[PDB]
RNA sequence: CGUUGCUUCACUUAUCGAAUGAAGAGACCAAUGGGUUGCGUAGUCUUCGGGCUAUGCACCGUCUAGGUUGUGGGUACCCAACCGUG
RNA sequence: AAUUACCGAAUCUUUGAACGCAAACGGCGCAUGGGAGAAGCUCGUGUCAUCCCCGUGCAUGCCAUAUUCUCAGUGUCGA
RNA sequence: UUACUCUCGCGUUGUUCGGAGCGGGGGCUCAAGAUUGAAAAAUGCAUUGUGAGUUCUGCGCUAAAGCAAAAACCUGGGGU
RNA sequence: CACGAGUUGUUCGGAAACUGAGCACAACGUUAUAUCGUUUUGUUAGGAAAGUGAAGGAACUGAAAAGGGGCAACAGAGAACCUGGGAUUAUAUUCCAAAAAGAAAUUGCAUGUGGG
C-alpha cells in the first residue's frame, strides 16, 4: 500500500491502497492468518463440548428406563 | 433444501429481537400524572361524601334508565323553530337538564326520578345532590360516565338528569326502575353515611405480605403448652 | 395497545396542509428593459484606459458597486451586442467600482469606443 | 479587611480543574439485566496513562446486548491487568483478579477495589493507587456486608453492591523524594492552580487573620470553633487534640 | 368504656439520595386479597326493591429451563409427580 | 414657470424592536413565482441542463378558528 | 536451519539482536534518491567534477511531566 | 500645498465548509424587577424539539435512526498554477489573445466512442 494524501488517494487506483488478500488494506498477513486458525479450532472445542453434554443426558435417560423395566 | 437454524437467544449469544419497551419508557409528564394520580386516590384514606361516588348503579338498570331518558330527550333547535313557525302561521313532555333547572326541581319537589354522574371535575358541583335528594326524600341514582348522559340527551356531556313527568306507556317502567334505584341507593341511607373507604394495598406489595406470611409460619409452635 | 421499542417516548408523524402563496405585497411597476441601464453607469478615459483600448481590445467602466461579472456580461451584450470573453473588476478607493471588459476577437474595441463616442 | 484565599477559590475562576488532557471519567460497566442474572465477558485491549493520576487506566471492550456495535469501557486498572486478558463482569463470574462481582458472592476476608457504596454508583471508594478495602462479614439476615477501608474505618453496604478483585495498579508512588522545586511544579502542572504555598504568618492583616505583627507570630490560639464563620475559619479547625502523637495513632474521622 | 400526650414495631403513597439513552418490576409457587361492570349458613336491619356483620364454596387464576425418579448421511422417546424460579 | 405657499395622490437605498440563519463576512439557506441564457436539442427562430439575477413567505410567545384538519394517553367509558 | 559447541554468530559513533527463527542463496514490497525522454529553445544571459555549511528527510515511533480534537477522505466485513 | 491619476485572480488570503480554551439564543427556574442562573465529565429542556430513503400506483404518502439552534483560529486542521515578458509614471504566481510567450491542474453539467 502507497502513502498518499487526501486529493492523491481520492483519484488513485483501488490496487494502490488494498491487496486482494481477505482483509486487504487493513490487516497484516500473519493477523489474518491468526483469525483464521482461531475461528476454526475454538469452534470445534465447542462442538466437542456439546456432543458430550447430548450423551451424558442421553446415556442417563436410558439407565433410567432400564431400571424402570427391570423393577416392572 | 430447506432448513431450520434456530437462534439462541440466552445472556450474551445472539442479537435479540426487539422486545416490548412500554412498561419501561420514559412517557411523557401528564401521562405520568394521570396514571399517579389514580394511584393515590386509591391509597389514601377516602371520606364517606367522596366515597359514595365509587359505588354505582348495576349495568342492566343504567341501560333501561339511559333508554328512558333517551326516549324523552328534549327537541333540538331545528325542531323548536319548526314548532315555533307553525304555531306563528308549548314544548313537549320532556326531560330537564341542566344543573340549575334540576335543582330548581328538587328543590320544588316537582322530580320523580334524579340520575347523576359519577365523573364530574371539579367533584363539588354534585358532591351535595345526594344529601339533598335524600332530605327532600326523591329517588335519585349516580350512574357511570357523564358522557353517557350526554349522548343519551343529545349533547357532549351533562351533570345530572331529572325525571318528572311519563306517559302511561312508560308509567310501569318509570315505577320499576324507581324500585330498583330505591333499592340501590335510598335505602341504604345509613351505610352510605358511615362507609369510609381507601387504603388499598398494591399487587407487589400485597404479594410481598402472602410470601412474608407463608415463610414465617409455625415458627412459634414449640411455646404452645402440650 | 400500541408496541415501543424504544426507551424515550418521541413526537408523532401526522398530517401537515402546505402554506398557500398570499398576492404580492410590493405593487410598484417595475420594467424589465430598465435594468441593463443601471448596471452600467458610464466609460472612462483616462490615459491608462485608452492605452488597453489599443492595445488589449478591451474597455474600461464604472459600474453598480453590488453587481457581479456575470450580470454585466450580460448587460454588455444587451446595451453594446458585443461579446466579452474576460471581465476583470476591482473597487476604487473612493468607492467605485470599475471593471476591464475584453472583447472576442469577431469584434474592436476602437470601432465600438467610437460609437460610444470617446 | 478583604477576602480571604480560602473563600476566594471558592468562587471557581483560575482555580478549576486542569483537564483538557484528561480521557474523561473511569467507572464500571452499567448494572443491567445481563450483570443482575447472567455474566458478560469482555477483552482488555490497552493500558494508558492519564495526566494528574497516579493510577493506570485500561479500555475494556464489549459488545452491546440489544444491539450490533461495539461497546468500550474506560476503568481504573488493578495491579497485574495486561493487554488481550479476559473479564467477566455479573452474577455468575468467577472469583479472579480482575473480574467484578455482587459483594454477596464473595468469601469473607478478600481483597477487594472499586467498590460500590451504593448499588448502581459505579464505583465510589478505594480507588487511589494501592489501595482497597477487605470484606469482615457478611449478614444474610439484613442482606448486608461489612467492609474495612484503606483508612481504617468500618462501613456496611448493601451486598447487591458490586466490587473487582485486587487491588489499585501504581502503588508506591510516595516512597519516592522529590528533592526539587520544578518536581512540584510539574506534578500539580496537570492537577490545578495550588502551588506554592504562603504562609499565612507572612501575610499583611487585611487578608488573613495570622497577618502583621512586629515579629512573624500568630497571636491567639490556632485551633478555632466548628461554628466559626467563613473568613474565620482558618488554622486547626475543631481539633480534639493537638501535638506530636505518643503510642497508637487513633483512626481520624467523625465517629 | 371514650378521648388525648408521648413512645417501638410493621408498612408505603408524601418527601429525600443515587443510577439509567427512565432497557426486561412483581406474580403465575396464591392470601391476614379483589369482584354486583356469583352461590349457601347464622345473626341483624329494611323505604319490602334488598342490604350489613361473621362464615364457608366458586371466579379473577396459567406457562416454564434445569435436577430427581473405509468414508458420508440418520435413530435413540413419552411418563406423571416433587425440587427450582425465569 | 428649476417662481413661491399649502396638501389629499405617489416614490422611499443599507440597517435598526429587527423577526429565515449569522456577522470586524455588503455572507449562507428552504418553499414558491418570474428573468436572462454565445452550451446541447430543433426548424436567423423556438426550447433549455449547470451557473447567475429579482419579488414574496419562513423568529418566539399568546388568543380565536378548522363546513368541522391530522394525532397521543396501562385517564374515564362503551361495544 | 546441529544456528549457541563450551571462548556461538551478525551489526551501530551509540546505550543489542537471534529456535517466539541469527547468518547465507533467491525473491515480494515501501520510502528517499539517481538515470532516459516530453516540456525546452522557440526561453534567459551576453560547465562539470571535488571539499565545508545547511533540518527537507531517514535512522519507527528529565518524567509523581508520558506530549489536542473534529470536518473531509481511504479501505475492509456483511448484503444486493 | 494644488491639479490630475493608480490597486485587475477558477488555483494567492478569507468566507462558503473543521474543531479548541471558551461564549450564551432557545428551554426551564429564580427575582418586587431579567439587564440573573444553568447551558461538553456525550452534550439542552418534567423532556411529545427527527418532516423524508425507498416506495405504491407523478405529484403525493411515510420507515429508519436517543441527547434543540449557533458562534469562537488571516500562525492549529484544510487549500486544484508554474515559468518567461521590450508588461506600468504607479499593480501583478492577478496583466499578455490564435503561433493566447506558453505549459498545466481541478469543479459542475451535457454530447459522442468503447465496454457492460
Ligand atoms: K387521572
Ligand atoms: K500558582
Ligand atoms: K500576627
Ligand atoms: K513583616
Ligand atoms: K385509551
Ligand atoms: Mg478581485
Ligand atoms: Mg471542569
Ligand atoms: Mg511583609
Ligand atoms: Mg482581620
Ligand atoms: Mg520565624
Ligand atoms: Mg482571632
Ligand atoms: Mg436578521
Ligand atoms: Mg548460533
Ligand atoms: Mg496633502
Ligand atoms: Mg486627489
Ligand atoms: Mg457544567
Ligand atoms: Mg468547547
Ligand atoms: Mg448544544
Ligand atoms: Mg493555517
Ligand atoms: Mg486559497
Ligand atoms: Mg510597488
Ligand atoms: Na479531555
Amino acid at each position: 500500500t502507497k502513502a498518499l494524501r487526501h486529493i492523491d488517494a481520492r483519484l488513485a487506483s483501488r490496487h494502490e491502497k488494498s491487496v486482494s488478500r481477505a482483509y486487504g488494506g487493513v490487516l497484516s498477513h500473519d493477523q489474518v492468518r491468526d483469525r483464521v486458525v482461531r475461528a476454526f479450532l475454538v469452534e470445534e472445542q465447542r462442538i466437542v463440548k456439546q456432543a458430550l453434554k447430548e450423551h451424558s443426558k442421553m446415556k442417563l435417560s436410558h439407565k433410567r428406563t432400564a431400571n424402570k423395566k427391570k423393577s416392572k | 433444501h430447506f432448513a431450520a437454524r434456530p437462534k439462541n437467544f440466552g445472556i450474551g449469544q445472539d442479537v435479540p429481537y426487539a422486545r416490548d419497551l412500554s412498561r419501561f419508557m420514559r412517557w411523557p409528564t401528564f401521562v405520568t400524572m394521570q396514571r399517579k394520580k389514580r394511584v393515590l386516590q386509591r391509597r389514601l384514606k377516602v371520606p364517606p361524601a367522596l366515597n359514595q361516588f365509587t359505588k354505582v348503579l348495576d349495568r342492566a338498570s343504567r341501560n333501561e334508565a339511559l333508554k328512558l331518558i333517551k326516549k324523552y330527550a328534549p327537541e333540538t333547535r331545528k325542531a323548536r323553530r319548526e314548532r315555533l313557525q307553525k304555531v306563528a302561521e308549548k314544548a313537549p313532555l320532556a326531560v330537564v337538564t341542566g344543573l340549575q333547572e334540576v335543582t330548581r326541581a328538587i328543590e320544588k319537589k316537582q322530580a320523580r326520578m334524579v340520575v347523576i354522574a359519577n365523573n364530574v371535575d371539579p367533584v363539588e358541583l354534585v358532591l351535595w345532590m345526594p344529601n339533598l335528594c335524600r332530605a327532600n326524600k326523591i329517588p335519585y341514582a349516580i350512574v357511570k360516565d357523564m358522557a353517557r348522559l350526554g349522548d343519551a340527551i343529545g349533547r357532549k356531556t351533562a351533570t345530572c338528569v331529572a325525571l318528572t313527568d311519563v306517559n302511561a306507556e312508560d308509567e310501569a317502567t318509570l315505577k320499576n326502575l324507581i324500585r330498583s334505584v330505591n333499592a340501590r341507593f335510598l335505602s341504604r341511607s345509613d351505610v352510605i353515611r358511615r362507609q369510609w373507604g381507601g387504603l388499598q394495598l398494591s399487587l407487589r406489595s400485597r404479594a410481598e405480605l402472602r410470601k412474608k406470611h407463608a415463610r414465617n409460619a409455625g415458627v412459634d409452635a414449640a411455646a404452645i403448652i402440650q | 395497545r400500541k408496541s415501543y421499542t424504544r426507551p424515550q417516548f418521541r413526537r408523532p408523524h401526522t398530517y401537515r396542509k402546505p402554506a398557500m402563496a398570499k398576492p404580492s405585497n410590493r405593487v410598484t411597476v417595475e420594467s424589465k428593459d430598465i435594468a441593463a441601464f443601471n448596471v452600467i453607469r458610464y466609460p472612462l478615459t483616462t490615459d491608462k484606459a485608452m492605452k488597453k483600448i489599443e492595445e488589449n481590445n478591451t474597455l474600461t467602466f464604472i459600474v453598480d458597486s453590488r453587481a457581479n461579472k456575470t450580470e454585466i456580461k450580460k448587460a454588455m451584450r444587451k446595451l453594446y451586442q458585443v461579446k466579452a470573453v474576460k471581465v476583470n473588476t476591482l473597487i476604487r478607493p473612493d468607492g467605485l467600482k470599475k471593471a476591464y471588459i475584453r472583447l472576442s476577437a469577431a469584434h474592436d474595441a476602437l470601432d465600438t469606443a467610437n460609437k460610444i463616442g470617446l | 479587611g478583604k477576602t480571604v484565599l480560602s473563600c476566594r477559590k471558592g468562587n471557581g475562576s483560575v482555580y478549576q480543574v486542569h483537564g483538557h488532557k484528561r480521557l474523561g471519567p473511569a467507572k464500571l460497566r452499567i448494572l443491567d439485566y445481563a450483570e443482575r442474572h447472567g455474566y458478560m465477558r469482555g477483552v482488555v485491549k490497552s493500558i494508558e496513562h492519564e495526566a494528574g493520576r497516579g493510577a493506570a487506566l485500561a479500555r475494556v471492550e464489549f459488545r452491546h446486548p440489544y444491539k450490533f456495535r461495539r461497546v468500550k469501557e474506560l476503568m481504573v486498572a488493578p495491579e497485574g491487568m495486561f493487554t488481550g486478558q479476559s473479564v467477566f463482569c455479573g452474577q455468575k463470574a468467577p472469583l479472579a483478579i480482575g473480574n467484578v462481582l455482587p459483594l454477596g458472592q464473595i468469601t469473607e476476608g478478600c481483597i477487594v477495589c472499586n467498590v460500590e457504596a451504593k448499588p448502581g454508583d459505579r464505583g465510589t471508594l478505594a480507588r487511589a493507587s494501592g489501595d482497597y478495602c477487605i470484606i469482615i462479614s457478611h449478614n444474610h439476615e439484613t442482606g448486608r456486608t461489612r467492609l474495612k477501608l484503606p483508612s481504617g474505618q468500618k462501613k456496611s453496604v448493601p451486598s447487591t453492591s458490586r466490587a473487582m478483585i485486587g487491588i489499585i495498579s501504581g502503588g508506591g508512588r510516595i516512597e519516592k523524594p522529590v528533592l526539587k522545586a520544578g518536581n512540584s511544579f510539574y506534578r500539580f502542572r496537570g492537577k490545578r492552580n495550588c502551588w506554592p504555598k504562603v504562609r499565612g504568618v507572612a501575610r499583611n492583616p487585611v487578608e488573613h487573620p495570622h497577618g502583621g505583627g512586629n515579629h512573624q507570630h500568630i497571636g491567639h490560639p490556632s485551633t478555632v470553633s466548628r461554628h466559626s464563620p467563613p473568613g474565620q475559619k482558618v488554622g486547626l479547625i475543631a481539633a480534639r487534640r493537638t501535638g506530636r502523637i505518643r503510642g497508637g495513632k487513633a483512626v481520624k474521622g467523625a465517629w
